[PDB]
């Protein structure tokens, strides 16, 4: 059985420059045995390089494969926003197929304010007996964002959730879904909801609130 | 107890990919001596084994080998195994004095000490040759990495959906060479062809890729590539050309182009049986263009004789003499220099017709005082160099068969011709 | 031409019993190596086992301990998966894989990746997921879909369209022991009387 460890583990550079991610064998593994892999989030995984040189038809030339004995790297010159993806180094040929531990890169891109939308728990959820109130936070780079719920001038602290997007392939910006979950009789007792959202590049903090009843 | 080793020789068996299902060694060292009907050879072969990090020891005897009469001789002696450890071996005769020891890797051929252990992993094979002269050559084929032994995976699922062709694959001295004839949609400076060969039978899986990758460009007729298969490896490797019968430079489309592919696998056992499958999966491709996976497959049958004479390489040399004093100086042996234990310098007449009465020419480094060898002097001259002088000649076009061998060297063999 | 068509969503019991059918096409079946490279939750890729479609040749990762089974049938182009065992952590995605091009005895890199198939090992119930609308007011409006255990759900936007504008957020495990996700398309603020926006999720049901 061979091991197989992968250095970087995350780059986080410039839309644009010379990635250099690194992939070492504890034995010496022939020189072409070795294979790259790029999987982006939800996609499967698509060959990149496979006689760890050999580049695989379809790939860009920004794709550079390197390496001998132990120590193989993958070069990936030009970068763009279309490059998010986990990138895998593989061994094939022994009979113990060995993988990487992958390496998560991720494209900069200025600082972009985040747009906010709150939105209500529909009539036919409460009909239901639980009432959601969900904010959204549609673009922002930084991914760095408070997003504090508050009734009646009151911070609510643990019943409340939060879903983060990762990095999409276009703008290399973010998402954010808040959902708070109060009871029935809760959101009747209450009459105003409101959504605080504090983020780099605001200046401000930027409140969404709703009356009940509008 | 066994006997004891004159100019051994020891190989290194690399095994590449894994075990399809036999176990070939290949030894090109023991010599066939040229133009004699009584040259028998008994071969000894012992093995040794390691069950569960204990070793252990099979002897094999397959008797005299007669070259002119058998190909295939299978053993009739063991002791060292199990209940019938002699359908498990097949000793080969190749081509130019090259024996091919085989073994089926997939059925125990020993148990003497444990019952239910199935760690038995193969260290080294080695072989006893006895010469006409009395000498006995050995060969050492030790294994790098030894792979142990995996025993009846239930092999006989053979299945038959490949586009069939009418012609048969032969395999002649474990050499398979088939001739297949292909078409291809591409053209030939946008095809990228790779072929597969797969070989099913009784109980092994042999498969064969060309080590090249896929062919970079088809140049316009003979394109050569070398092909490697699985299990054990051998000299002069398996190789492929396919010849391209299109004078095609910008294809139509719809047009299949004929293609002539000629493939030659080298390790091929006989353990596949007759009638067996040969499966062979060609493709062209490109940036995804046409030339779609295709699959042909065909019968292969095992040739009986062998396809070529048993004589080692000899080099033929003339000698005009004149009156009786005919005189031949023997070169140097290829591995050998003056610091050279023993070295062995051996001759007999064409074409010997008595075992008893014609091989007595022979010469050491401390002899060369031969017991019964008459008009022929041997003297081990200075410059390392061997000096044959035969007197009592003449009228008579008399042929000598000379073999020179040294401690790490390979045994040559000579043929002069002394005419006029 | 190539196509891994997998098929399947599973959520098993403890006691594993599973099967992942892995529709092929576009070549010789028979010729190429197909492997299966599992991925969990947990960053990583691991290779579990391949199987030659010719002589039936399985080879089975040495981490399961014999756990898989790796079989196939050649009349449909089809190779079937099964891990039935005590599965513990064996809750992952399994991926149906091709070789790039022939090799010795599965030594071929993996050029031709299938959709994937979520299996999820839970002694909890199968619970139905619930949708409701999240109505607009200043230019977005979603659609939330909560309360669902098995994973594997995915969200439609007006059957197809609206492609450029769709936002689905990743699942929440809620302290009930379930999931929650919510997806969002942004909207020009000004076609809202006219175009009408339709959330179709389909896990078990489908709804407007
Ligand atoms: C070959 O030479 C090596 C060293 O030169 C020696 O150790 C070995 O014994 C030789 N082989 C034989 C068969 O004597
Ligand atoms: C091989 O071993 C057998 C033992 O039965 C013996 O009779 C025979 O002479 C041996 N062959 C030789 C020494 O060439
Ligand atoms: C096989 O490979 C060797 C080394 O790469 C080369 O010299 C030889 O020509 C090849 N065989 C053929 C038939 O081309
Ligand atoms: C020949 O075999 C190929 C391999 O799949 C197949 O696509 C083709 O249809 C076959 N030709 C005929 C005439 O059946
Ligand atoms: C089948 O095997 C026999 C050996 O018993 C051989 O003589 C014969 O040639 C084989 N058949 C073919 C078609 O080669
Ligand atoms: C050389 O080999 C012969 C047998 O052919 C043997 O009688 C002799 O003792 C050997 N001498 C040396 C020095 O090895
Ligand atoms: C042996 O028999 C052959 C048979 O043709 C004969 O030519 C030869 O002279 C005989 N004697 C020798 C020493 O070869
Ligand atoms: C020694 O080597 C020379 C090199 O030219 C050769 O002519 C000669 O025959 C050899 N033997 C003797 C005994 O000189």
């Amino acid at each position: 059985e061979i091991v197989l460890t992968q250095s970087p583990g995350t780059l986080s550079l410039s839309p644009g420059e010379r990635a250099t991610l690194s992939c070492r064998a504890s034995q010496s593994v022939a020189s072409k045995y070795l294979a790259w892999y790029q999987q982006k989030p939800g996609q499967a995984p698509r060959l990149l390089i496979y006689g760890a040189s050999s580049r695989a038809t379809g790939i860009p030339d920004r794709f550079s494969g390197s390496g001998s004995g132990t120590d193989f790297t993958l070069t990936i010159s030009r970068l763009e926003p279309e490059d998010f993806a986990v990138y895998y180094c593989q061994y094939y040929g022994s009979s113990p197929l060995t993988f990487g531990q992958g390496t998560k890169v991720e494209i900069k891109r200025t600082v972009a304010a985040p747009s906010v939308f709150i939105f209500p728990p529909s009539d036919e959820q409460l009909k239901s007996g639980t009432a959601s109130v969900v904010c959204l936070l549609n673009n922002f780079y930084p991914r760095e964002a408070k997003v504090q719920w508050k009734v009646d001038n009151a911070l609510q602290s643990g019943n409340s959730q939060e879903s983060v997007t990762e990095q999409d392939s276009k703008d290399s910006t973010y998402s954010l879904s808040s959902t708070l979950t109060l009871s029935k009789a809760d959101y009747e007792k209450h009459k105003v909801y409101a959504c605080e959202v504090t983020h780099q590049g605001l200046s401000s903090p930027v409140t969404k609130s709703f009356n009940r009843g509008e | 107890a066994l006997l004891v080793c004159q100019y051994t020789i020891q190989s290194l068996i690399h095994l590449t990919g894994e075990d399809p299902g036999f176990f070939n060694v290949e030894i090109p060292e023991f010599p066939f001596y040229p133009t004699c009907n009584v040259c028998t050879a008994d071969v000894n072969v012992t093995i040794n084994f390691d069950v569960g990090g204990k070793k252990h020891q099979l002897d094999l005897d397959f008797g005299q080998l007669t070259p002119h009469t058998k190909a295939v001789y299978q053993p009739r002696g063991a002791f060292g195994g199990s209940e019938n450890a002699t359908n498990l071996f097949l000793l080969e005769l190749l081509g130019a004095g090259e024996l091919a020891l085989t073994m089926r890797s997939k059925k125990l051929p020993i148990n003497v000490t444990t019952g239910e252990e199935q760690q038995v992993s193969l260290e080294s094979v080695d072989v006893y040759f006895q010469d006409v002269f009395g000498t006995m050559w050995c060969h050492h084929a030790e294994m790098q990495n030894p792979v142990y032994l995996i025993p009846e995976t239930v092999p006989y699922i053979k299945w038959d959906n490949c586009n069939s062709t009418n012609i048969t694959a032969v395999v002649r001295a474990q050499g398979l060479d088939v001739t297949l004839p292909l078409s291809l949609p591409t053209s030939a400076q946008d095809s990228n062809f790779s072929v597969k060969t797969e070989m099913l039978g009784n109980e092994i899986d042999i498969e064969c890729i060309m080590e090249d990758g896929e062919i970079s460009q088809v140049l316009p007729g003979d394109n050569k590539f070398n092909i490697t298969c699985s299990g054990y490896e051998s000299h002069v490797p398996s190789g492929g050309i396919l010849t391209s019968t299109s004078p095609v430079a910008t294809p139509i489309p719809g047009t299949g182009y004929a293609y002539s592919l000629r493939l030659t696998p080298r390790p091929v056992s006989r353990f596949l049986g007759n009638n067996s499958i040969l499966y062979v999966f060609y493709s062209g491709n490109g940036p995804k263009a046409s030339g779609g996976d295709y699959c042909i497959q065909s019968n292969i049958v095992f040739s009986d004789e062998i396809p070529a004479s048993q004589d080692m390489p000899t080099n033929t040399t003339d000698i005009t003499y004149v009156g009786d004093n005919a005189t031949y100086s023997v070169p140097m042996v290829t591995s050998e220099d003056a610091n050279s234990p023993n070295v062995t310098v051996t001759a007999f007449w064409a074409w010997p017709n008595n075992t008893e009465t014609d091989f007595k020419c022979k010469w050491t480094l401390t002899s060369g005082t031969p017991s019964g060898c008459e008009n022929i002097s041997g003297a081990f001259a200075s410059n390392r160099t061997f000096d044959i002088t035969v007197s009592g000649l003449g009228t008579a076009p008399k042929t000598l068969i000379i073999t020179r061998t040294a401690t790490n060297a390979t045994t040559t063999t000579h043929k002069v011709i002394f005419s006029k | 031409q190539v196509q891994l068509v997998q098929s399947g969503a599973e959520l098993k019991t403890p006691g594993a019993s599973v099967k992942v059918s892995c529709k092929a096409s576009g070549y010789t079946f028979t010729g190429y190596y197909i492997h299966w490279v599992r991925q969990a939750p947990g960053e990583g890729l691991e290779w579990t086992g391949w199987i030659n479609p010719n002589s039936g040749a399985t080879r089975y990762g040495q981490k399961f301990q014999g756990r898989v089974t790796l079989t196939s049938d050649t009349s449909s182009s089809t190779v079937y998966m099964e891990v039935s065992n005590l599965t513990s952590d064996d809750s992952a995605v399994y991926y149906c894989a091709r070789e790039l091009s022939y090799s010795i005895r599965g030594t071929g890199p993996l050029g031709y990746w299938g959709l994937g198939t979520l299996v999820t090992v839970s002694s909890a119930s199968t619970k139905g997921p619930s949708v409701f609308p999240l109505a607009p007011s200043t230019a977005a409006l979603g659609c939330l879909v909560k309360d669902y255990f098995p994973e594997p759900v995915t969200v439609s936007w007006n059957s197809g369209a609206l492609t450029s504008g769709v936002h689905t957020f990743p699942a929440v495990l809620q302290s009930s022991g379930l999931y929650s996700l919510s997806s969002v398309v942004t909207v020009p603020s000004s076609s809202l009387g006219t175009q009408t926006y339709i959330c179709n999720v389909n896990h078990k049901p489908s709804n407007t």
